[PDB]
């Protein structure tokens, strides 16, 4: 196909998934359900006014002049009478309707003056608006613009836009209806459809949009479908005008009393592509994994889990770092990918910026852990390495880390969890509410929302520590200024949490997906139903008395648990401060610790097995052992010693 | 966020900072004089309240508390079963667009997906108007739901499972699919909500959270703290929390409930419940009295609890909640509901099988809760009525490919295991292996996965009647030939229940190898001097021929004091298994390993622990006990040698 | 790979997923077929009565009559998933157990 109708198409599929689409249905797609064209009336009325027809006087104007004279003359019950009896049919709605619908625009803008286009929505809810006092009493925000006034409150000829005196005085007879329609026209992407590159309308739409400015317009789409192919002067002049133009002829060809075809075959053409990614070579894959991952570079680390929401549903990822085709049908950009991160010859045929994109993204992976796909994956290590401060616990380092300057808003960061752990809460909100005023600055946002939830999340913990801890063993400290106490009252009062992330920038709600389950239990739940469930099988595996030779499920606990914390540690995150998360981190260690107590004996692994290999064996480390000594209370210690 | 509800049926002010109006319109509805001064409007809208809050089951506040009673009812149809009653009410012609809805969940319920879809589109098609959208929206979510359904059903039921009749019949038409993909091509659930108009969102706003494909996160995370094994309770307020939201979905007729979330959400409730329950009994027996606890756990269960457990539970599921938490020291609840239960669901199975019109994901639907109901029927008393119809129901109006003989046989014999057996059930037990036996008539043999036969069933009659005699297998056997020889077979497999005159006209229808497989089934059960004069033959054809294991079982014999003879001091000389069984004060116990011991059955061990080698086997499970901790050894010890 | 194998602690027993073409005594040589072990100590058994698990031999899925017991002319051991001969740790396995059969495709707990 030719590039430019493939850009078009990708900018109107781009557009469509953001909700940002709005059709111009014209008058063609009506006529292909037989409605009642125009011209029947124009010489109805030519008829009835003279005696005969002829249709080679027939001009642009006399299509309004004509029902004007019969107006003048006649009068008005006449007019009323004609439309009544020309326009009381009911018709089957198209399969156009439908494929229109089917890409779900935002608003539907027709001059149509006929009921096909509603009768149309199937369960889909639009607030139709056909009249001037109808703009007023808009019951929702999604709208069906019947621009040329709807049949709708009767047949009388008073409700529509026919005659030439109408379309004389359309400003000052309509002045809502057409600035909404501007409105709507400069905001969303406009794709026109069923309209004659010559119709009244677009002429002058053209003409009203020539007075903007030279910049600051979406060029409108244009989806023509007559039977000549057009021409390449025509085609340029209406380009250098302002639209953008595709045809359905030179696409699918045939004859020419044909028009539903053409239809098809373009709205068939969008759909399918809609869900298609138009990848062709190594470029276009790492093309499209940068643009889909780049915004993750913010923060230091991330889960492997939640990976599987980036790509929506298109590769399932395993904890141990391999991958699976779940939900893909297209090229498999993973698999070319391992290929090339593989073969060393063939990243010389890529550009330098792309040669430099997808280093950053191997390096990114690399950090990550992700290794390859699950064919090839043999023998896999992996380590683990937390590089927090306050995680180890050298509290003389972030003591003399926080006595001087810092230099960017993320040392900032940095420093405000080190006060929350450190338990200066007060300066810790203080420097949180430096960072949220000094942030008016920011090309991603990430720190600006990350820093609202922490602050949130440190002022229910003081909150709770101040109600509660006041006569639990306290008997009376409970240190803060008087004015603190109301000032985060005040201030924190209408601030709710479960609407933060719905009102963030639209290209923030699309490529930090993963972060709005911060904002509540949610990143705990995916991971906790399958901890459960382990705990089960490994308990029936305990009762049985079986003994697995191969390798053991509690790897893939051990490997959630350490990414859980490494993401909540390296990330600078309170939320690690809850007592949820010390429940699951100490079910996850004696679900661990038990297992391992039982792998220790055995009976015949010895005499027999032992010869060909030994893989059983558990440690405490470290990172162990500071866990058990931080998620970990005396009472549930004394139980697992007893056990 | 002004008051926090309590789920007990409380109300406590949490951020009102201004008028207390709850606390106002609770002591207008605590005392008759706060009335009269209020208009006849607000007269009607204040019963309106009392009566919605009287159905919701608000009380007052915390302050006039005190012994909330607390009892919960669901009066949904489909929750119990009934199925008849959604049948005839399906039928009925509908006159609102509520009975509508209902009439869609019901047939939703049942199987029938086909007319479900097409009757939500029809009330999304009729009703758009107005601000009832709480139809229209929901309907929406359910013909969503629907739709999921059916295609993950398709990409189940045609990918794999061929064993069903055919190529699964094709459920769903080819067309149907065609139109349901042409449909739902695009449709996106989480923008449904906010193109709805803006008051609608303003007033349900409690709705959205049904428009996610994730809404049991927060419950499945606060289930956390059963695990709290430190010394309202919490077992209250998480068993409360589990019926609000399980009357929530079940009687708004919402269609979520039969997925894969909720499934698992109940489950891992239910087993944390149960678990807290015994391990806080364990503790407090262990560390308060050994009976001054009483030895019972509190943890009652009753009507709703269980069928919660038969519906949403499978059956290795029940098998860890049994090995892990024995419910046989848990008491139960009111038996006559579950007996009304039970003859319902075998009810319902008797007559699906027997109109043979099934459907295969109803079929799929509501087998999985027969299994888990007949499995968990164990622990509950039961009439002799229900007891007889159960049995009816499950020996032969269940179908093969699922049950088999086998399980049968499990399910049957976990049945009386506290329920006895009175006459009824050994009579429809003899009619049941005599159609076995008349169907054994040729290309036929019985298929199970246990290891076990029909010859069990016989046998567990003479475990229960040993005086029980079967007339209509004597009435075959007497005209019984030799032409088939299948049927005596499975005649000499069921040899007990016969007849003398049975057994001796069969006697004359039938070297060492004859005389052992006898013996594995135990035809000759005496051992006549013949038997033992071939058996000194063949031991001396060993001995001049001096090695799969068949002479030790002749040791094993003589150990019985079944083997009246003094030549087996003489046929010693290879394996210590021989001597030990023959001559245990002689023998040599360096040999002796215990590898053999997980071998025999509770009458050898039996018998061997009383027998004085007792010293020499209590120190070989010592030192096998402090080597490796096996479970069996020292649950041996404990049960047989101590 | 030797994932497969489970080892059991109440029977001692081994659980593959290989296949055996076993040759029994009288030059009777058999396709390939597997064993199937099913523990049951509450069986209440009458007048012969030793054993607790109930052994059973199945050739090309359908129950095969047993009247001499004497398969004692090993096999060649399969791995029916991945088809390999792994006869070699068979016996290797065999010759270290006093357990009648060392391999089954699965042990069914009836207890």
């Amino acid at each position: 196909l030719d590039n430019n109708v493939v850009e078009c198409i990708k900018e109107i599929t781009e557009s469509s998934r953001n909700g940002k689409l709005v059709f111009f249905v014209g008058a063609g797609v009506s006529t292909l359900s037989d409605y009642p064209q125009w011209w029947r009336l124009v010489d109805k009325y030519h008829e009835e006014l003279y005696g005969s027809p002829k249709k080679g006087n027939y001009s642009s104007d006399e299509y309004l002049r004509i029902p004007q004279i019969f107006y003048n003359v006649k009068g008005e019950m006449a007019f009323d009478g004609i439309l009544k009896d020309f326009f009381q049919v009911d018709k089957p709605t198209n399969p156009i309707h439908d494929k229109i619908l089917a890409m779900n625009p935002a608003h539907v803008i027709t001059t149509n003056y006929d009921n096909l286009i509603d009768t149309a929505c199937r369960g889909k809810y639009f607030s139709v608006i056909s009249a001037e006092e109808d703009v007023a009493n808009a019951t929702s925000s999604r709208y069906l613009l019947k621009v040329h006034g709807d049949f709708r409150k009767g047949f009388k000829g008073e409700n529509v836009v026919l005659k030439e005196d109408d379309y004389l005085n359309y400003d000052q007879n309509y002045p809502l209806i057409s600035n909404l329609m501007k409105t709507i026209i400069a905001t969303h992407t406009i794709v026109f459809i069923g309209y004659g590159l010559g119709d009244y309308n677009i002429n002058m739409l053209l003409n009203w949009v020539r007075k903007l400015q030279k910049d600051s317009f979406h060029k409108p789409f244009f989806i023509r479908t007559d039977p000549s192919p057009i021409e390449n002067e025509t085609l340029i002049y209406y380009e250098n005008k302002g639209l953008r133009i595709i045809d359905a002829a030179s696409l699918i060809d045939s004859n020419e009393y044909d028009y539903l075809e053409r239809y098809s075959a373009v709205m068939d053409l969008l759909i399918e592509s809609q869900e298609n990614k138009f990848i062709t070579k190594d470029d276009e894959v790492i093309d499209y994994i940068y643009g889909k991952i780049s915004p993750l570079f913010a923060l230091q680390y991330i889960r492997k889990i939640d990976l599987k929401h980036v790509f929506e549903y298109d590769y399932h990822f395993e904890v141990n770092g391999t991958v699976v085709r779940h939900k893909n049908k297209g090229f498999g950009y993973m698999e070319r990918f391992f290929e090339l991160k593989e073969s060393c010859d063939e990243r010389s045929k890529l550009s330098k910026k792309q040669y430099e994109r997808f280093n950053a993204l191997f390096n990114f992976f690399e950090k990550n852990g992700v290794i390859c796909m699950a064919k090839d994956a043999g023998t896999l290590n992996t380590s683990i390495e937390i590089n927090s401060l306050a995680y180890h616990g050298k509290y003389d380092v972030m003591k003399k880390f926080i006595e001087e300057q810092s230099v960017s808003i993320e040392d900032d960061y940095k420093k405000a969890f080190f006060l929350a752990c450190l338990g200066r809460w007060e300066e810790s909100y203080d420097l949180y509410s430096n960072i949220i005023l000094n942030s008016i600055d920011e090309s991603n946002g990430c720190v600006y929302y990350l820093s609202q939830i922490n602050r949130y999340r440190i002022y229910q913990s003081i909150t709770q520590a101040v109600t509660q801890f006041n006569g639990l063993g306290l008997l009376h400290y409970k240190p803060f200024t008087d004015e603190f106490l109301a000032r985060i009252e005040r201030e924190m009062t209408n601030f709710n949490i479960d609407d933060l992330f719905n009102g963030m920038p639209f290209e923030f709600q699309k490529k930090y997906k993963i972060l709005e389950f911060l904002s509540d239990n949610q990143f705990l739940y995916d991971d906790t139903v399958k901890l459960f469930e382990l705990t089960n099988k490994v308990r029936s595996e305990m009762s049985e008395g079986s003994y697995s030779f191969g390798m053991s499920s509690d790897i893939v606990v051990l490997l959630r648990l350490y990414d859980n914390l490494r993401f909540l540690y390296e990330n600078c995150l309170w939320s690690v401060s809850f007592h949820e998360f010390h429940q699951y981190i100490r079910n996850s260690m004696s679900l661990l610790i038990e297992k391992a107590e039982y792998e220790r004996t055995r009976d015949i692994d010895e005499l027999g097995f032992s010869f060909f290999g030994k893989k059983s064996g558990f440690f405490m480390e470290y990172y162990d052992f500071v866990n058990i000594s931080r998620h970990f209370k005396i009472d549930d210690i004394k139980n697992l010693e007893r056990s | 966020y002004d008051y926090h509800f309590e789920v007990n049926g409380t109300v406590v002010r949490h951020k009102n900072k201004g008028f207390g109006y709850m606390e106002r319109f609770f002591e207008l509805k605590e005392s008759c004089d706060e009335r009269s001064k209020l208009s006849k409007k607000q007269y009607e809208r204040f019963n309106a309240l009392f009566n919605f809050f009287e159905k919701n089951g608000v009380i007052c506040m915390a302050k006039d508390a005190g012994t909330l009673n607390t009892s919960i009812e669901i009066n949904s149809l489909a929750y119990h079963g009934k199925y008849d009653v959604m049948k005839k009410f399906i039928e009925e012609q509908s006159v609102s667009i509520e009975d509508d809805y209902k009439k869609a969940f019901f047939l939703a319920c049942l199987g029938r997906w086909e007319e479900s879809y097409d009757l939500y589109s029809n009330i999304i098609l009729n009703s758009i108007d107005e601000s009832n959208g709480c139809v229209y929206y929901l309907s929406q979510i359910n013909r969503y739901r629907i739709y999921q359904s059916i295609t993950q059903a398709v990409t189940q039921f045609n990918g794999l499972g061929l064993l069903t009749f055919g190529r699964h019949y094709k459920p769903f038409t080819d067309e149907f699919l065609a139109r349901i993909e042409r449909e739902m091509t695009n449709f996106n659930i989480d923008d449904l909500f906010n193109g709805m108009p803006f008051e609608f969102q303003k007033k349900y706003k409690i709705l959205e959270f049904l428009s996610d494909n994730q809404f049991l996160y927060d419950d499945t995370v606060k289930l956390f703290e059963l695990t709290n094994k430190v010394r309202m309770s919490s077992d209250i307020v998480v068993l409360l929390r589990l019926y609000d939201n399980l009357r929530f979905l079940y009687e708004n007729c919402l269609w979520s409930v039969s997925f894969h979330e909720f499934h698992q959400y109940i489950r891992n409730s239910m087993s944390l419940l149960i678990e807290k329950a015994e391990y806080e009994r364990t503790r407090d027996i262990d560390e308060l009295g050994f009976s001054f606890f009483g030895k019972k756990s509190g943890f009652f269960m009753e009507y709703y609890d269980f069928v919660n457990i038969s519906r949403h539970f499978k059956i290795d599921d029940i098998k860890n909640l049994e090995r892990s938490c024995s419910i046989d020291k848990i008491r139960f609840g009111e038996q006559e509901k579950i007996e009304e239960y039970l003859v319902g669901i075998a009810e319902e199975i008797t007559k699906q099988f027997s109109a043979n019109g099934m459907n295969v994901v109803f079929y799929t639907q509501f087998i999985s809760e027969a299994k888990a109901a007949l499995y968990f029927a164990k622990y509950v008393k039961l009439s002799e009525e229900g007891l007889g119809k159960i049995v009816k129901a499950l020996l032969f109006y269940f179908p093969e490919r699922d049950l088999d003989i086998g399980k049968r046989y499990v399910w049957l014999e976990r049945l009386t295991k506290c329920n006895e057996l009175p006459k009824s059930i050994i009579s429809i037990i003899d009619d049941f292996l005599v159609l076995q036996a008349e169907k054994h008539i040729q290309n036929y043999s019985e298929v199970s996965s246990n290891g076990l036969y029909s010859r069990d069933y016989g046998a567990l009659i003479k475990h229960f009647e040993k005086n029980f005699i079967s007339k209509r297998l004597s009435e075959i056997t007497l005209c019984l030939t030799q032409d088939k020889q299948k049927q005596i077979d499975f005649l000499f497999k069921l040899l007990p229940l016969l007849s003398t005159n049975a057994k001796s006209h069969l006697l004359s229808f039938k070297n060492i190898n004859d005389l052992m497989n006898g013996i594995r089934i135990g035809l000759i059960d005496e051992f006549t001097p013949e038997h033992e004069e071939l058996i000194i033959e063949y031991l001396e054809t060993r001995k001049v021929n001096y090695s799969n294991d068949y002479m030790s079982t002749f040791g094993i014999w003589y150990f019985l004091e079944e083997i009246n003879n003094s030549k087996m001091e003489e046929f010693i000389g290879m394996d210590d298994q021989y001597d030990f069984f023959v001559d245990p004060e002689n023998f040599d116990y360096k040999k002796f390993i215990p590898s053999w011991l997980k071998n025999y059955n509770d009458k050898l061990l039996g018998k061997i622990a009383g027998n004085k080698m007792k010293h020499h086997v209590i120190e070989v499970l010592k030192e096998r006990v402090k080597n490796s901790n096996d479970k069996r050894y020292l649950e041996i010890l404990m049960n047989y040698f101590i | 790979a030797t994932h497969d194998l489970v080892y059991h602690s109440k029977i001692n027993t081994f659980v593959w997923d290989v296949e055996f073409d076993i040759v029994l005594s009288d030059s009777k040589e058999l396709n390939k077929c597997y064993f199937v072990k099913c523990f049951n100590p509450y069986r209440i058994n009458g007048k012969c009565d030793f054993a607790v698990s109930s052994i059973d031999i199945f050739s090309e899925g359908k129950r095969l009559l047993i009247e001499n017991e004497f398969n004692f002319k090993i096999t060649k051991a399969v791995h029916v998933a991945t088809s390999k001969d792994v006869t070699e740790i068979v016996l290797h396995l065999s010759e270290r157990i006093s357990s009648p059969f060392p391999i089954v495709k699965e042990v069914v707990y009836l207890d």
